[PDB]
């Protein structure tokens, strides 16, 4: 188990932690949250209480370094910093949790929501989406662009995921233009898996990443993101079984915790209507049919 | 974005433009089965190709024999349709190539933007217009090259005839509308207006007849009476 102490806290603040969430008061005595569960990436994020705008995070592996977050009161909000000095960092967390100053990560043994939802994101991969190299964790926030919504404005605060674009020369092959319109698998399979993504497990981990930064930070590129990833698979009639069956159990998860009173904003029905019940995969996606026609009937 | 009333006079500005009408690509007659089913039999069609300030039709005729084995057809036609239009663009001089493709129908829209990705200035645009150009083969010249193709043909035709050497573009394209929606309402009683005088002739290289310009407002007043009196037959008013 791993620990992310606290300086301080000198402003009243939300903080998430992964799917997790606990309100903070102003100069309330909290340093940090212990207990955090080693083999995962995690998030830790927070909305200001004074001004929701603005949810912001930070994506970080604490097998990669020692993390800690410090309020920054000219840039007003609490960053994310490593400590290099290991016998300091120790030193520190070990009076914090002796002084009893630190939330517990309250995972329920029987609860795999957090590898479920995570399964195929990898630190290193974020870092190639979130570019900033000098740190070992990634900073995320609500306003943050992609780089397709940037072509359609500063580059280096932007989020660098996979170009998806159906009317574009990538995804139609010259001569084959009502055939890769009507069945995405050439542009699946041929283009993005084995050209761009290597394989389905880096699929998949950018498609979990944008549900979560879309969930986590209303971040609305990140949604774009997620639902296009979801809409290149059914709308292809060749897809490896194996990838059907691990994508209905990804987005089983994902329906599972997205908030109720979220999924008016976090939802586009053309997309789940198309992919549920006109698609090529109408038919695969047991699971997630399932849960959205109970959870989400209006939306359908 | 869409072509409407508003931005009408711009059908006529000197950006090239052509209209594409898709309507009489896939043709089919209905019909009764030995056993008591129902098939079709596809007949020869084609694409309306116009530019509107100039009057050049570029008509392609679609051979029945472009379907043989293939399914969706209705489907197929479109995508076909797109196929043949992007041709026809790659086929002309760059000074030649339009700036915007206007499809009639809003269907026509992802297949030509899918057929003419390579040409990202072309803007491919709907129209918020009722035009009738599916009454195109109910002009007996048009309607006869399309039904004696043997095979795959294109043929080019000015649809103004000569009217430009005496009338501007905005008034030719209101003449064919009118023209076109009249056919399409009685199409009999269209030609019978049209061919009524046999002293009017039409010329060999020419659609229409060779009417004076005091003839065309009279025809044109026809026309209008026409539309009108089947408006009233239709609704009973
Ligand atoms: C940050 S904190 O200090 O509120 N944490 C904490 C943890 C367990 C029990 C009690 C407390 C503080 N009452």
């Amino acid at each position: 188990m791993n620990t992310v102490p606290f300086t301080s806290a000198p402003i009243e603040v939300t903080i998430g932690i992964d799917q997790y969430s606990f309100n903070v008061k102003e100069n309330q005595p909290f340093h940090g949250i212990k207990d955090i569960p080693i083999g995962h990436v995690h998030v830790i994020h927070f909305q200001h209480a004074d001004n929701s705008s603005m949810r912001y995070g930070y994506w970080f592996d604490c097998r990669m370094g020692n993390f800690y977050i410090q309020y920054d009161p000219k840039d007003g909000l609490y960053k994310m910093m490593e400590e290099r000095d290991g016998a300091k960092f120790e030193n520190i967390v070990h009076n914090f949790k002796e002084r009893q100053m630190m939330v517990s990560y309250p995972k329920i043994d029987e609860d795999d929501t957090w590898y479920n939802l995570t399964e195929f994101v990898q630190m290193d991969k974020i870092r190639k989406i979130v570019r900033k190299d000098e740190n070992q964790f990634s900073y995320v926030d609500s306003s943050m662009t992609t780089v397709q919504e940037n072509e359609l404005s500063d580059p280096a605060h932007s989020l660098n995921y996979t170009v998806i674009n159906f009317k574009s020369r990538e995804a139609i092959r010259p001569g084959h233009e009502m055939e890769d319109f009507l069945d995405k698998s050439y542009y699946l399979n041929t283009v993005m898996l084995q050209g761009i993504f290597k394989n389905s497990s880096n699929y998949f981990g950018e498609l979990q990443f944008a549900f979560l930064n879309a969930m986590f930070f209303g971040n609305y590129g990140s949604s774009l993101q997620w639902h296009a990833m979801i809409e290149l698979i059914c709308s292809s009639a060749t897809v490896p079984k194996h990838m059907l069956d691990k994508l209905d159990e990804i987005l089983y998860y994902q329906i599972k915790t997205l908030p109720e009173q979220y999924s008016d904003i976090l939802l586009n029905e053309r997309v789940w209507n198309i992919c549920l019940y006109s698609s090529f995969q109408k038919n695969s996606l047991h699971n997630t049919e399932k849960i959205m026609e109970n959870k989400y009937p209006e939306l359908l | 974005g869409a072509m409407n009333s508003s931005n009408y006079a711009e059908l006529f500005n000197n950006d090239i433009k052509l209209f594409v009408d898709d309507t009489n690509v896939y043709r089919v007659t209905v019909h009764k089965t030995f056993e008591g089913n129902v098939a079709t039999k596809a007949i020869n069609g084609c694409i309306f190709t116009l530019n509107p300030k100039t009057g050049h039709l570029f008509l392609k005729i679609i051979h029945t024999s472009v379907w043989a084995g293939q399914k969706r057809l209705s489907q197929l036609a479109k995508w076909k349709t797109a196929e043949e239009v992007s041709a026809l663009v790659r086929s002309l001089p760059k000074e030649e190539q339009p700036k915007q493709i206007i499809v009639t129908r809003k269907a026509m829209l992802d297949p030509l933007e899918v057929h003419m990705l390579d040409f990202p200035n072309i803007a491919i645009r709907p129209t918020e217009l009722r035009l009738p150009f599916s009454a195109a083969m109910s002009i007996d010249k048009l309607s006869d090259v399309v039904m004696k193709a043997t095979e795959p043909q294109m043929v080019l035709f000015n649809i103004y005839d000569d009217w430009l050497d005496r009338i501007s573009s905005y008034t030719a394209f209101s003449r064919l509308t009118l023209l076109l929606r009249a056919l399409k309402t009685n199409e009999e009683s269209a030609k019978m207006i049209l061919l009524s005088d046999p002293t009017i002739t039409i010329k060999s290289y020419h659609l229409w007849p060779s009417f004076t310009d005091e003839q065309w407002i009279t025809i044109e007043s026809q026309m209008r009476d026409l539309i009108l009196t089947e408006y009233g037959r239709k609704y009973n008013v």
